[PDB]
């Protein structure tokens, strides 16, 4: 059984493994969310289509629970691993609690899990960062974004990823009660938002919503091309 | 040095870096006073405080009904350590219905902290102790280090400046036997105000004693309790 | 960096840690054993660092059993880890066999227990030095010494410390086969005497054993009396 | 011992004015059979205790090895402490509740006897872990036939002197020689003193009146 | 023992005897079989006395834990699948439990039944204990989903009286507990006696 | 089964009869029960075929390990007591008694009883198996004190045949076996060679 | 005892429960559900040891919905039948059996309706119809009576009708009440209770 | 290339020290006792204006009568406050009272330094809590304050001031501090020396505030409250 | 292999104003013998707690020993003594760690509450314990209860004053009581050992019982 302590505190008090982790997330692709008044939003930049490449495979957008999603941005195998993670969690929660899990709950154990992986032994820390929407039971909806620490915080709308400081200024100047008013200008923001970092546009994004006691539905292609024709 | 990063890597010299590292954090801490009369063992220590806001740290701690210790080093090694002694002690007395004498305590107490000093990735337990009691063989003064070795004594000293306390008691040594408890507690604080700069007292808030005797369970005398015995300087 | 593990070979072929612990070993003061027909007897210069231990503070002598001593130099904590392992053995073979432990076999147990700290990584060279002394009429009087590489040799005069070579040299002059234990307890503070060095080491208390017919096959002191004698004979003879 | 083998009858003890007294037959019996008849079942634990046993011997000789293994390490130490008989009573009763709990009972009786700081100690463990002390002590078929006499002269006279003490031994021993079925003529007495610890050589109840 | 609870308009009712027997013999006259896990719920014992105090201060402190966590109050639901979870490992073993489960949660009043047998039902009206039948007999006839509150505790007092006459291992003081939006309150504790006394 | 040992100035004398059974079924009638556990020290089994033979092997394994580290013969009261110690621990498993002989310089010829249980004891004489409840009385008297080998012989081989006449577990031939400091000298007696006690008729 | 009842037809599976719970001599609820909704077209009945049904039940719902969410589209009949038989069959050897005896109803958009038996040993089996408890003795005649495969839905119900009235007419328990349910290609519809 | 377990020739531990370093980047805590209470503050740190504040847990609470503020690596105190709502209803389940603040924080603090890398557990902790921890409350003693680092060492504290600002919090509050202090000017005092070593401006939404008395329970304060106590200083 | 042995004795607690009454016969008894006379059942844990076991004695002193282990655990772990509640709490959850291989002890516990006044606890083998102002258990549980419950309790009595017990009073019912099961039940006699607990201190008392 490896037991050596891959992550250690450095002079200044600094764990670099976590630094480096963060590093990790920032050379991935980009992912962008926003909490709406009724709809929450995730979009994310693909690399390139490539063409031959099937994009049923290569989604960054997964559903933990019916009332959960997240969105990640990192290396796509640790994503995977935290993804199937949260769905046991979500699954035994729902068993021994009788109700659907909270976006909170399962953050909170995203951001645990996250945590042990930085202190236990032989182990490095996950390199992701995952923004999670959903809808409570209550029906107030929700956006939290986890890092590799495992700092977990409710955002209104955030980036992660590539060009991650460049969005979070956009939405900081163009995030207004007044953008949020309808669905279809959420949308519109989390287009233009990621239209920012993305240089072809239209076609290199990803989009996903979920609404109220609703189904996540994907966006097909000619639907976020039509958003980026009115945007435009 | 390529020496001085294991426990288990002896120096050409024969020594083991690690060990007198423990050592020397040991001797960073503060000081405490122990000396022993016929009938008699007390434990003097003086309590530091971070700020002038933060409680002065306690220093004596029960073992059993007729153990004390003294720390000099480490706080969580000296509870750890504790809590192996008051575990030990109550087997002793589930088992034997007797008390455990202090010298088979610190026989254990040694082949404890042998075990991590001869280890890979394993550290000496930093901290030093005077363990004081009243067995069937009279009163007993014990001293343990970091190197899983101890003496038994008739007055020690370890701590920051002890050297001072421990010339002292070399001094004086004569009297100890024949002693009232007054005297001999006395002693031990003059012993222990020796180590003090000068611009410096033993004031009732940072002075800390312990008595076992034949007729007197081990008490811990702290705050306004230690009034009595500061008068007379 | 070929002195930096038990597990490694420098290219001479030697064990640098194993070197280091008997250094070690010789740093320590001075320990004699003499065999003699009726039995054994042990000597230790056992330093006072200061006044305020008391007398019998850091003993060097231990029974490991009944009719075993040991005399130890070196590290005192791996002394006395090495007497709790010969006790834990004493002990096993009296409960497995029945019977009391034959020193040769002690001597094999421990000196293979010490062995098998010079092989790992994990572990480093116990750093301590030790003689056995036992008597029995089926097997007579034996003495062993094992050092931190393993080896365990028989010995009818033994040394371990820094005055090992004084030691011997006072020891060879001795005609030990044919003396009592009274008649050796007298030579054995002699020679702690002679090997101490007074300039270098402040001061010293003698700590002397035995075992022999006299004894009835049983490790411990030598009586206060017996021990006052000794140390008498010794002055007058350094005069 | 979820089946005993070779067991030994009943064992007395009665405290005097400095000591006490223990008393047990030479007997090792396979269920009515008196297969081995030169057996001790006394043991000198040290310089101020003692130890008869009852029920099976095997028992016996297990506890006989670990108690004298105990005093032995405990001497090699010689830090001047000595197992006190309480100690010792003590252990064997947690040593026999802890076995009794894990359903592997030591299928024994013992009458431990000691004498240390000017005070006589006499205590019995069952195999169950019970423990208590009294002046007088009669295990198996002594506490039917041995135990009232003794009762009786003690409550009479609660001090008794040695010679006393060892006379009602030898009745008491006479009267289960009488009555009781897996007893023997030869037995042993030993006595714990501020001298030590003594055992008399095999004894017999020659003053055996057979009047019919 | 029998202890009753059902669910009415204005909350859940719950009533117990305060009866323990040793076989034939009353251990006690005074216990108290009525938990309480929180002020927004409690719990009710019958059985072995033992295992059922255990397990539910167990309950008390796993809901407890729940709330420090989540910053929000267990429901009744959750409590009754702890329960339940937790005392299935031992089935089989011989652990003698029936407990009720009754408070206000954010889905409205709340009752089950959790048994040792590895039960859980939710329902309107419950009685366990050995008088359960007696209780279940008067509480039947005389439930109504929109009974007045001292009808409902009129109702209770009497079940559990007749209980008691008709079963010898039921006996002592019929407690009663209300449960409201705002937690629960303590009614009365009226010795069978008095009650005896006021009916015949 | 009849099992004995006898002890003389000099060594041991054993004897066991021949005869392993199954119920009433005498699967072998030439058995050896006398084991040698090493050089000069023996063993009789009594009791289970299997877990004697267990034990028997086992010990033999471990003296001659203990014999190979210390290089002096064994004594008796080794292997005795890795018997007992054998059969007590697995005592409620074991269905084995068994007697140990042999010569060491230390005490010379010793016997010992491990019966079940695992008791050790040692004894002048000592017998063991199902039929050796039918010959106490003989053996209490006609022992004496201070016997030659000769004579140890003879009455090993007589009390044995009354054995083997009276039990119906015992029968076949008497192996006999004298240890001493010579060695070990093996005898079986057969057929006329066993001794013959006459019955009555009236 | 509880009572289970399924009858498949050419497009569609209908599923029948009572709903009692008895603790001894009483019947302390009188509207329990003993169907268990695995997927958007599967069910699962449970009747048996107290404790275990609902353990079993929720632990296969769990693992069902967790596939569902890890690989997108939900099991199939089959599959899900074969998995609860796997997992009580492992059980039945240990120190923790589940005695469960269970009934799944499923609809497939390929394959079909399905209808499985499992009993409290794990022996999985496919047919047209199936009972489970001490009424089915009672049922069984009647469905191989009156039984086609080409048997509607309404005909359906009113053969359920028909062997729930001989389980009033002839059975000793209690049954008042039964929960009726019917999966076709458009999901899980709960239909009107049989009552009497 | 210095295992975890290692001593420097100053006779400390290498990662015991880093951790210390690591609470000096974490944001400022005060805490003071009072006979009526005990009151924490904490600065919030929002970097985005689209951060939730009420999202930033800096305040916690172990049971009706304890409270935890901290500063350093939260998700290193998450654990640490888990073990002690733990041990906390352990204590009242197995003796039915409640714990002391004394005892919860020697129960957390045995956490702390339970860290190696050989034969410590398949899971076992590799690094020290990079978090130090104010632990306030009221006992059958009083109201208390207790401090906790990453070493283990805990101090029952009248004022102290944790996070990158404790150099000169710490000498406001001791120039501030008397012992007769009320509840309200303890407060206030906080939130004065917050907002002189806050870097950002200090309103409702950017500190958190909490108190414990001996009648009322754990209390956070909201915005109401804080509005009105900010205007008032 | 019978695990459990009854050896008798009978507990009583009562609970005052500012005093609480431990009360316990010192005879042990294993099937129609008797073991001693001396064997008093109170064991005392603090200056203000006293608790009485009755039943199996091997199970007996093993809960006394691992009781008096924990007081000692808590003082160290928390720097103050436990209170009688919190004794109750931890015999309780100490009982029921061996459900399954019960202790066979009838517990009693008497002391102070922080408020000063007296509490009475009373347990089973399994561990349920309820607070309660009087209490008998053991051998003669059935004959002490009724007396109290009259006497004490005023039950079944009317026109009635509901003065408080006095000391006095209860060591009177206490000594009537226990001479009255003397008088019936077999296991219980010999002596009679009394704790009262005051803030003063523990008094200790002893009155002669039957010996037959
Ligand atoms: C909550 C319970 C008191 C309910 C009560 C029913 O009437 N239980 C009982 O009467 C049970 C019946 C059993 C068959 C389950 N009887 C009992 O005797 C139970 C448990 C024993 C069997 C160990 N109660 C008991 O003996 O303890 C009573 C008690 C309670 C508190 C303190 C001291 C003594
Ligand atoms: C140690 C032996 C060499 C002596 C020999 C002589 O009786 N033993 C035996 O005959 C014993 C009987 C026992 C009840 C004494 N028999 C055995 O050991 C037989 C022998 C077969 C290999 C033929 N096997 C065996 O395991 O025993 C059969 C048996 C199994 C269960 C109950 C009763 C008998």
């Amino acid at each position: 059984s490896y037991d050596r302590a891959i992550t250690v505190f450095s002079p200044d008090g600094h764990l670099f493994q976590v630094e480096y982790a963060q590093e990790a997330v920032k050379k991935g692709s980009t992912a962008v969310g926003v909490r709406g008044r009724d709809i929450v939003v995730l979009g994310v930049e693909k690399k390139s289509v490539a063409k031959l490449q099937d994009e049923r495979t290569v989604r960054k957008i997964c559903a933990l629970d019916d009332n959960v999603c997240m969105a990640f941005a990192g290396l796509t195998a640790d994503a995977r691993i935290v993804i199937n993670r949260a769905r046991v969690e979500c699954q035994s929660h729902r068993l021994t609690v009788e109700d659907p899990v909270t976006v909170e709950y399962i953050t909170r154990y995203i951001a645990s899990l996250k945590q042990r992986y930085t202190q236990s032994n032989g182990r490095r820390p996950f390199g992701i960062s995952a923004l999670i929407v959903g809808f409570d039971f209550d029906g107030t909806p929700r956006l939290y974004q986890t890092d590799p620490s495992g700092t977990y915080h409710a955002w209104k709308a955030n980036a992660i990823g590539r060009g991650a400081k460049s969005v979070r200024e956009f939405l900081e100047k163009n995030y207004t009660d007044e953008a949020i008013e309808t669905d279809d200008l959420t949308i519109k923001l989390v287009i233009k938002a990621l239209l920012e970092v993305v240089q072809s546009g239209g076609k290199n994004i990803e989009l996903a919503v979920m609404r109220r006691d609703q189904s996540l539905k994907i966006l097909n292609p000619e639907e976020i091309e039509k958003y980026v024709a009115e945007i435009e | 040095n390529q020496y001085d990063n294991d426990v288990t890597v002896w120096s050409p010299q024969g020594r083991i870096h690690q060990i007198e590292y423990a050592m020397e954090a040991v001797k960073q801490g503060s000081a405490t006073v122990g000396l022993k009369s016929k009938t008699h063992a007390v434990l003097v220590a003086l309590k530091r405080a971070q700020s002038e806001l933060a409680a002065h740290q306690k220093k004596i701690l029960h073992v059993d009904n007729h153990i004390g210790i003294s720390i000099a080093g480490l706080t969580a090694d000296a509870r750890l350590l504790c809590n192996f002694m008051r575990q030990e002690c109550l087997d002793s007395r589930f088992v034997f219905d007797r008390p455990l004498p202090v010298s088979r305590l610190v026989s254990l107490i040694g082949s404890k902290t042998q075990i991590p000093t001869q280890r890979y990735g394993r550290r000496p337990y930093g901290v030093g102790l005077l363990i004081a009691g009243y067995d069937d063989m009279g009163p007993h003064i014990f001293q343990t280090c970091p190197s899983a070795n101890y003496f038994d004594c008739r007055a020690m000293s370890i701590g920051a400046r002890s050297q001072s306390a421990r010339t002292y008691l070399e001094r004086h040594m004569s009297e100890f036997m024949e002693c009232n408890l007054n005297e001999l507690v006395k002693h031990g604080l003059r012993a222990l105000r020796e180590t003090l700069p000068a611009e410096q007292d033993l004031t009732t808030k940072n002075v800390s004693i312990g008595i076992v005797g034949k007729d007197l369970e081990f008490t811990i005398y702290d705050d306004d309790d230690v009034s009595p015995f500061l008068e007379g300087l | 960096g070929y002195d930096l593990s038990a597990s490694t070979f420098s290219p001479d072929g030697r064990v640098f840690q194993v070197e280091y612990a008997m250094k070690a070993v010789e740093n320590s003061s001075t320990a004699i054993g003499i065999r003699c027909k009726d039995g054994v007897v042990f000597g230790v210069e056992k330093l006072v660092l200061s006044k305020l231990y008391e007398e019998g503070s850091n003993k060097r002598l231990f029974n490991v059993d009944r009719h075993v001593g040991m005399a130890v130099a070196g590290l005192l904590a791996d002394a006395r880890s090495l007497a709790d392992i010969a006790r834990e053995e004493a002990s096993n073979f009296r409960s497995n066999f029945g019977y009391n432990i034959p020193l040769k076999h002690l001597a094999d147990r421990v000196a293979m227990y010490v062995h098998a700290y010079t092989l790992y990584s994990a572990v480093r060279p116990f750093g301590c030095s030790f003689m056995l002394g036992s008597y029995s009429v089926n097997d007579g009087a034996q003495l062993y010494m094992i050092d931190p590489s393993g080896v365990s040799y028989g010995y009818w005069g033994c040394a371990i410390g820094k005055a090992r070579q004084a030691a011997k040299t006072e020891i060879e002059k001795l005609q030990m086969k044919e003396m009592t234990c009274r008649d050796i307890v007298k030579e054995v503070a002699k020679i702690i005497y002679i090997v101490h060095d007074e300039v270098k080491d402040k001061a010293f208390e003698l700590e002397l054993s035995w075992v022999g017919e006299l004894t009835n096959g049983r490790h411990e002191i030598v009586p206060k009396d017996i021990r006052e004698e000794a140390e008498k004979y010794a002055k007058e003879s350094l005069k | 011992t979820q089946n005993p083998m070779v067991t030994g009858t009943s064992v007395l003890g009665v405290k005097f004015e400095g000591g006490v007294v223990i008393a047990a037959d030479m007997l090792g019996s396979y269920g009515s059979l008196a297969r081995f008849r030169n057996i001790s079942r006394i043991m000198r634990v040290n310089n101020s205790t003692m130890l008869g046993a009852s029920g099976d011997y095997a028992d016996f000789q297990y506890l006989k090895q670990v108690l004298g293994q105990m005093v032995i390490d405990e001497e090699l130490l010689g830090d001047g402490h000595s197992y006190s008989p309480r100690a010792i009573h003590s252990w064997l009763t947690r040593a026999m509740y802890s076995r009794r709990s894990k359903m592997n009972p030591l299928w024994n009786t013992m009458v431990i006897g000691g004498y240390a700081d000017g005070e006589s100690f006499l205590g019995y463990v069952d195999m169950l872990g019970v423990a208590y002390e009294a002046p007088s002590l009669a295990t198996g078929y002594g506490a039917y036939l041995a135990q009232p006499l003794l009762r009786e002269v003690l409550e009479k006279q609660p001090v008794l002197s040695q010679t006393e003490a060892r006379d009602l031994v030898e009745r008491c021993m006479r009267v289960l020689y009488y009555r009781d079925a897996r007893s023997y003529n030869r037995f042993q007495i030993a006595t714990v003193t501020e001298k030590g610890v003594e055992i008399e050589g095999p004894l017999s109840t020659e003053t055996n009146w057979d009047i019919a | 023992t029998t202890t009753l609870a059902f669910k009415f308009r204005h909350g859940v009712i719950v009533a117990a005897d305060s009866r323990a027997t040793a076989g034939a013999y009353i251990a006690s006259q005074t216990v108290k079989k009525v938990i309480e896990i929180n002020p927004y719920l409690l719990g009710t014992m019958a059985g072995g006395a033992a295992d059922c105090s255990f397990w539910e201060r167990l309950l008390a402190r796993q809901c407890r834990i729940y709330e420090l966590r989540n910053k929000e109050r267990i429901s009744v639901a959750a409590a009754s699948k702890l329960l339940a979870n937790m005392v299935y490992q031992y089935k089989g073993m011989g652990l003698s439990m029936g407990t009720m489960i009754c408070g206000w949660d954010k889905r409205g009043p709340g009752l089950y039944y959790v048994d040792s047998e590895g039960n859980r039902i939710s329902g309107a009206t419950f009685s366990v204990g050995s008088g359960s039948v007696y209780a279940y007999g008067v509480m039947d006839r005389g439930y109504s989903y929109d009974l007045e509150v001292e009808q409902a505790y009129d109702l209770a007092r009497r079940a559990i009286y007749q209980a008691t006459y008709r079963d010898a291992y039921s006996g002592g003081a019929v407690n009663l507990y209300h449960v409201r939006e705002d937690g629960w309150i303590r009614v009365s504790s009226d010795n069978v006696a008095d009650l005896h006394e006021k009916y015949s | 089964t009849t099992i004995m040992a006898v002890q003389f100035d000099g060594g041991v004398v054993l004897g066991a009869d021949s005869r392993t059974t199954t119920g009433s079924y005498i699967a072998n009638r030439v058995t050896d029960k006398l084991t040698p556990i090493h050089d000069r020290i023996f063993c009789c089994r009594s009791g289970s075929a299997a877990d004697t033979q267990a034990v028997a092997d086992a010990v033999t394994y471990q003296l001659g390990f203990h014999s190979i580290e210390l290089n002096e013969p064994p004594l008796v009261h080794t292997a005795a007591s890795l018997f007992k110690e054998m059969c007590y621990r697995y005592r409620e498993d074991l269905m084995a008694g068994i007697i140990i002989a042999g010569w060491d310089p230390q005490e010379g010829g010793q016997v010992y009883s491990v019966p079940m249980g695992g008791m050790m004891v040692r004894q002048s004489f000592a017998i063991g198996g199902s039929g050796s409840s039918y010959i106490y009385g003989y053996v209490d008297a006609t022992y004496r004190e201070g016997m030659t080998k000769e004579e140890c012989l003879q009455f090993t081989a007589n009390a044995l045949a009354l054995a083997m006449e009276r039990d119906g577990s015992s029968g076949g031939v008497i192996r006999l076996a004298a240890i001493a400091e010579s060695g070990v000298e093996r005898q079986v007696l057969l057929g006329d060679q066993i001794p013959k006690f006459a019955v009555a008729t009236l | 005892m509880e009572y289970l009842i399924g009858i498949q037809g050419p497009d569609y599976v209908l599923v029948a429960s009572d709903r009692v719970a008895a603790s001894n001599i009483v019947q302390m609820k009188d509207d329990h559900d003993k169907m268990f909704k695995m997927s958007e077209k599967i069910l699962l009945l449970c009747v048996g040891e107290a404790g275990d049904t609902v353990q079993f039940a929720e632990y296969i719902q769990k693992n069902v919905q967790l596939y569902k969410m890890r690989n997108g589209y939900e099991l199939s009949p089959t599959a899900a039948a074969n998995f609860t038989r796997r997992n009580l069959a492992d059980c039945l050897r240990s120190r923790t059996p589940y005695h469960v005896n269970l009934l799944l109803a499923g609809y497939d958009e390929h394959e079909g309706p399905a209808l499985y038996y499992m009993d409290y040993l794990a022996a999985l089996a496919k047919a047209p119809f199936a009972a489970h408890g001490y009424g089915a003795f009672l049922t069984l005649s009647i469905l191989d009576r009156y039984y086609t495969p080409t048997i509607s839905r309404e005909r359906a119900v009113e053969l359920l009708r028909k062997c729930l009235e001989e389980l009033q007419k002839r059975f000793i328990l209690n049954l008042p009440t039964f929960s009726v349910r019917i999966i076709d290609k458009n999901g899980i519809h709960d239909l009107d209770n049989i009552s009497f | 290339d210095r295992g975890v377990n290692t001593f420097s020739p100053e006779g400390r531990l290498f990662q015991v020290e880093y951790a210390i370093e690591a609470i000096k980047l974490g944001s400022t805590a005060i805490g003071i006792q009072t006979s009526e209470g005990v009151c924490l503050a904490v600065e919030k740190r929002i970097t985005s204006p689209l951060m939730e504040p009420s999202s930033i847990e800096k305040i916690v609470e172990i049971d009706a009568h304890i409270g935890c503020a901290m500063s350093g690596l939260i998700a290193d105190a998450k654990t640490l406050i888990d073990k002690a709502r733990v041990e906390t209803q352990n204590h009242w389940f197995t003796y039915n009272e409640t714990m002391t603040v004394e005892s919860v924080t020697q129960a957390v603090s045995n956490l702390a330094l339970q860290f190696g890398e050989e034969d410590a557990d398949p899971g076992a902790m590799s690094r020290p809590f990079g978090v130090a921890l104010l632990f306030g409350g009221v006992d059958e003693k009083g109201p208390q304050l207790f401090h906790m680092d990453p070493s283990g060492t805990f101090v029952q504290c009248d004022a102290r001031a944790i996070g990158s600002a404790s150099e000169g919090a710490q000498s406001s509050l001791q120039e501030v501090y008397h012992k007769s202090m009320t509840l309200k000017e303890a407060i206030k005092s906080s939130l004065i020396i917050l907002k002189q070593v806050m870097e950002e401006k200090l309103n409702a939404t950017n500190i958190e505030l909490a108190t414990v008395q001996p009648g009322q329970n754990f209390h956070m304060f909201t915005k109401e409250e804080l509005e009105e106590v900010i205007k008032d200083i | 292999f019978s695990p459990y042995v009854f050896n008798g004795g009978t507990i009583l607690a009562i609970a005052g104003e500012d005093f609480a009454i431990v009360a316990s016969d010192t005879r042990l008894s294993e099937g129609f013998s008797i073991h001693t006379r001396d064997s008093p059942k109170c064991y005392k844990l603090t200056d203000k707690t006293v608790i009485g076991c009755s039943g199996f004695h091997g199970d007996c002193l093993t809960l006394t020993k691992i009781i008096e282990a924990r007081l000692k655990m808590y003082k160290h772990s928390n720097n103050k003594a436990m209170t009688t509640g919190a004794i109750a709490a931890m015999l309780s959850t100490i009982l029921y760690s061996r459900r399954f291989f019960p202790y066979y002890v009838y517990n009693i516990i008497g002391g102070l509450d922080e408020e000063g006044k007296g509490a009475v606890y009373s347990f089973d083998p399994v561990g349920s314990y309820q607070r309660d102002s009087f209490k008998a258990g053991g051998s003669a549980s059935a004959m002490l209860q009724p007396l109290l419950d009259n006497q004490v309790g005023f039950k079944n009595m009317q026109n009635v004053e509901h003065v408080p017990l006095s000391l006095d009073r209860a060591m009177r019912l206490v000594k009537d009581v226990f001479i009255s099961a003397a008088e019936r039940d077999v296991y219980t006699g010999d002596a009679l050992r009394i704790c009262i607990v005051t803030k003063e201190g523990i008094r200790e008392e002893t009155v002669s019982l039957r010996k037959d």
